[PDB]
């Protein structure tokens, strides 16, 4: 699910329970006007400051693994089957070729 | 309803004044010291759907990014006061201006107003009056007897008497200029008013201060090129032909939308 | 802080000399001899 | 289902294409309009791995952006001394309420109370040029040297300079509206010059810019996005039948 | 609108001009030392598509 | 969408750019030196589908394979440099061209351009400039004390004194020549500059090394021959119309396709 949203407070929440990337939870500043670029840096703007200030402020961790590595987990959110886990470890990297 | 049908009313619309004031200029041939107006138009918000910036990669750039925009909104109307023609009117109380200047007149509300009319009149008091009854500033009245009125090119007015053979002056007659010509709003009857972007009234003799001469027996004809008129106005069906077709194409759209 | 550093003899002493040139190749980039008749003329 | 969503991608591809065509053609006659052009651009495609090892599907036609043709466009007579037009680049700097700068290609100028020259809502021109009080009339050279006439000094008293900038990527200015572009991180740092030096453009005075927008274009895009409208509904349509067979059973 | 119609309506502009130009000095026959007066007409841009 | 459509289109551009052609011509009479342009034009690609080669049995050769193509690019408007016909301006400082040849003028930008026009003036510091104040090459400075200027078909531009009964020499006027000229790259201002087409420049004297003489007192016209522009109208706006056609039965084609 990609409907991300931004909270008052400048949190970047897919549904309640909020996203992760390079580092704990994505935060934003509270005056958002956010874009997300193709490989998945969140750069964000003032909606009262000149064009040129657009610099980035996050990024957005995406993760290949398909199928037999992949378990749902009695919520909407699948993790690890626990026989790939005998493998690319517990916290899974960032795999620098999944565009968005 | 739909994005297009919304921008296509802006152009209708804009081509719609487009047209009236053109019709307003060509009607207005023969009105002495009638002001050609024209158009300035603008587009309205763009709707940003990809910043311009909003960098793309972790290295690229983006460059142009979406913005869709609307409108057509028209923004202005300038006032060209430039010089008109002059015409011989043989009327020894019609008097054209050289360059810039203004004739100051009072309204019955005892505010001023600003015309560069000269179809001057006298009433039966003696006063300079105008086509309308409009006491001038500064007042002037003639005498009764007088024979003869002249109207130097320094504007000041003299008559002659019968028997006294000596042109005695009657009075001054002069300009009011304005550093902004283009802001004054007029308010029919041939009258500008002052407004706040026009500027403070400066009050002139003829040809001193930058202010025009006198040419008594002349009126200043309207400035109106009528050739320009004419293709302008071939411009503006060919406009508004255009901006129906495409309200046709987005109504035809929105037909087989709902045929669906 | 060294003599030399603050204090320069009598005797030791520059001069300054001027001279007119002309510098050939350039790649183009030169002089608009229509504009400057001098370089035409030297 | 999938084709309803691959159909419906189509029909906000060619309802978008429409909408750049209403703002292209309804704004003929704005003087110094740049008419635009929208490149779309197909989404993700999804593979099927056959046990060439693949085929892809493919889904939706998004619009990636819309540039701006920056071509030099005709010249109108305007019969106005304060009107100015630009052979070749560049554009006016001009001082918005809030303090930041804009630039426009729009060259119709006037005069405020104060005389300062204003851009046909108020936003004064950079740098400051301030017309005197009683100048019979005013000269913009082509390099931009605007002056005016006195009252019998025989010279025109010099009055300000009329500067325009160059910028690395025109195209990729934000456009605001009341013809003011705005600078960006992709248009790159205004480049200020005098006009005819650094690439800037020379200045046509008593002319005033057209937009380049080519009628015959518009139209016939008119003809394809109206067509083309019409197909992707077509398989909107095909797609609600063939699901309504399956739901039969 | 159209590229023709503005070129040719500077064309028209120009034609308008000279004759302006004729007429003043047709009327000013019969006026004493006054000058004959001569337009000279110079081409506006060249909007390049191809360069030379 | 569909490949006739853009065929279409193509031509209607063709056709567009074919009449601006013909409006700069028709507009530009009256324009001294004018060079009448003619577009030219060129098809774009062309769309194999079946080899022209490619034989079909091994004796036969399958002959004019097919080829659809698409497409009627401009590629060039080129401009006649033939001689105008002169005109008996009779003014002193007008000068016309006989032949080859092209005035080097200094723009303020410090570039030299190119011009056949004579109309000179001269400006308060006596120097030759062009009608627009752009200064003529080599520079021509007229003293003060002169009274009649002569331009001697070989550019030997000399003057008369008061008293001096002596036609003092003043300037040499050498015109330009290059190789190609319809490669310069026109600027507007009736100037052209220098390309790499059109090849440097070769300054001589007039009437030597292939260049023309000067007519003193004349000028020279545009040569656009009228009626071929008219009848060069009649023919693009018919050529419009026939395109615009097919691209109406383009449409109703797809029109009928859609309703099905």
């Amino acid at each position: 699910n990609g409907n991300i949203q931004v909270g008052p407070t400048g949190q970047l929440t897919i549904q309640g329970h909020p996203v992760i990337g390079e580092g704990g939870p994505i935060t934003v500043p509270e005056g958002s006007e956010i874009t997300i670029a193709a490989d998945g840096t969140i750069s964000a703007l003032n909606p009262g400051d000149p064009p040129n200030t657009v610099a980035p402020v996050g990024r957005l961790k995406l993760v290949k693994a398909e199928g037999n590595e992949v378990q749902r987990s009695d919520d909407g959110l699948f993790r690890l089957t626990a026989e790939a886990q005998a493998e690319r470890g517990a916290v899974l990297a960032a795999d620098p070729s999944i565009r968005i | 309803m739909i994005s297009s049908l919304w921008i296509a009313k802006t152009g209708l619309d804009a081509q719609q004044t487009n047209m009236d004031v053109i019709a307003n200029n060509l009607a207005n041939v023969s009105t002495n010291g009638f002001k050609r107006q024209r158009a300035v138009f603008e587009d309205l918000l763009y709707q940003t759907i990809r910043q311009p910036g909003a960098q793309s990669s972790e290295q690229t750039t983006l460059p142009s990014g979406l913005q869709i925009g609307t409108g057509v909104r028209p923004v202005a109307t300038e006032r060209l006061h430039s010089q008109g023609n002059l015409s011989q009117t043989n009327n020894s109380k019609d008097v054209a201006i050289k360059g810039q200047g203004f004739f100051q007149v009072m309204l019955p509300d005892g505010t001023s107003a600003y015309t560069r009319d000269g179809s001057f009149q006298v009433d039966q008091n003696g006063q300079l009056v105008t086509a309308g009854g409009f006491q001038v500033q500064p007042a002037i009245t003639i005498p009764a007897n007088a024979l003869s009125i002249t109207i130097g090119r320094d504007g000041v007015v003299s008559v002659t008497q019968q028997g006294q053979a000596a042109p005695v002056q009657v009075g001054q007659l002069n300009l009011t200029t304005f550093m902004n010509d283009t802001g004054l709003e007029s308010i029919g009857e041939n009258l500008y008013i002052e407004t706040q972007s026009s500027g403070a009234p400066n009050e002139s003799t003829p040809g001193l201060n930058g202010a025009g001469l006198l040419y008594q027996g002349y009126v200043e004809t309207s400035n109106v090129n009528v050739a320009e008129e004419l293709v302008n106005m071939i411009q503006v069906q060919r406009a508004y032909e255009i901006n129906s077709k495409a309200v046709s194409t987005t109504d035809q759209m929105l037909q087989k939308l709902t045929q669906l | 802080e060294r003599i030399r550093d603050l204090t320069s003899v009598q005797g030791v002493r520059e001069n300054s000399l001027i001279g007119y040139g002309l510098v050939v190749g350039l790649d183009g980039t030169g002089d608009q001899t229509t504009q400057t008749p001098f370089t035409t003329q030297t």
